[PDB]
């Protein structure tokens, strides 16, 4: 329903450097409180970037 | 010299999930429609799933509808099959086949296949 | 795009009688081919139903 | 119903040798062509060796020609495969398979398989 919500949903669903537990965790957070979706996207990307190897 | 190779598969207990991979080489692979078929002990070949050359059209059978899923990465020349809610009847040799001219002219190249055994 | 996809995702996250491998398996099925979202849920809810010791 | 069982196999150090035996039952063993195939865990099937119904026609793969050897005793309903100069890549689960209607027409019954591990 919230347009801010689903775009972050597909953003986190397609994050490559997370593992399945972190993906499902941040996505479950998008369900519990749809007001914090933006913040949820920020801390997932931050983790996803720091967990990527070169 | 067309060549396909299967990867993945092994022993899992009933109710589990697997994911099979097929690596193609020496052709375009995004122009041909692909298919997965399986062979149970004692029975003939049984058709399982198919995907179009571009993707966006996926065809499934009834013995496995809602449990298997097919997808392809045309940039890596790869084709995947995801298995879920596995049962004891699904134990078989799974083969990765290229269809020439769509569903109209049959198969022309196979893989070596991979074995899926489901027991306790 | 497909809202049925997202609703089946959250449906499967909260299934109690599944273990992590089965939950992630049906989620991977929702990833590969989002057209089967209804069918996967039917076979997921069925499996969850069979795994309850109630 | 048809039943096949593999026997023999285990851990050996590199460069060593083993010998596998396959016991068939409940069908005419001298009319069907038999074969040995192997599969490492997580990867696909690889064809290894095959022999005709009577013997006197033997075919091997290219990775192991001159190292493995196939034979059959049609009076004991038994099929043997001996491995020599084993390497670390040869580790796999080995299966005993019956071909329907000759060589190029596929499989209909295999066995439970046995493990061959080569390490130090």
């Amino acid at each position: 329903f919230n347009k801010d919500q689903q775009s972050a949903f597909y953003e986190i669903l397609n994050m490559p450097n997370l593992n399945e537990a972190q993906r499902n965790g941040f996505i479950q957070s998008l369900k519990d409180d749809p007001s914090q979706s933006t913040n949820v996207l920020g801390e997932a990307k931050k983790l996803n970037e720091s967990q990527a190897p070169k | 010299e067309v060549q396909l190779v299967e990867s993945g598969g092994g022993l899992v207990q009933p109710g589990g999930s697997l994911r099979l991979s097929c690596a193609a080489s020496d052709f375009t692979f995004r122009n041909y429609e692909m298919s997965w078929v399986r062979q149970a002990p004692g029975k003939g070949l049984e058709w399982v799933s198919s995907i179009s050359g571009s993707g966006g059209s996926t065809y499934y059978a009834h013995s496995l509808k809602g449990r298997f899923t097919i997808s392809r990465d045309n940039s890596k020349n790869t084709l995947y099959l995801q298995m879920n809610s596995l049962r004891a009847e699904d134990t078989a040799i799974y083969y990765c086949a290229r269809l020439r001219d769509g569903f109209n002219n049959g198969f022309d190249y196979w893989g070596q296949g991979t074995l899926v055994t489901v027991s306790s």
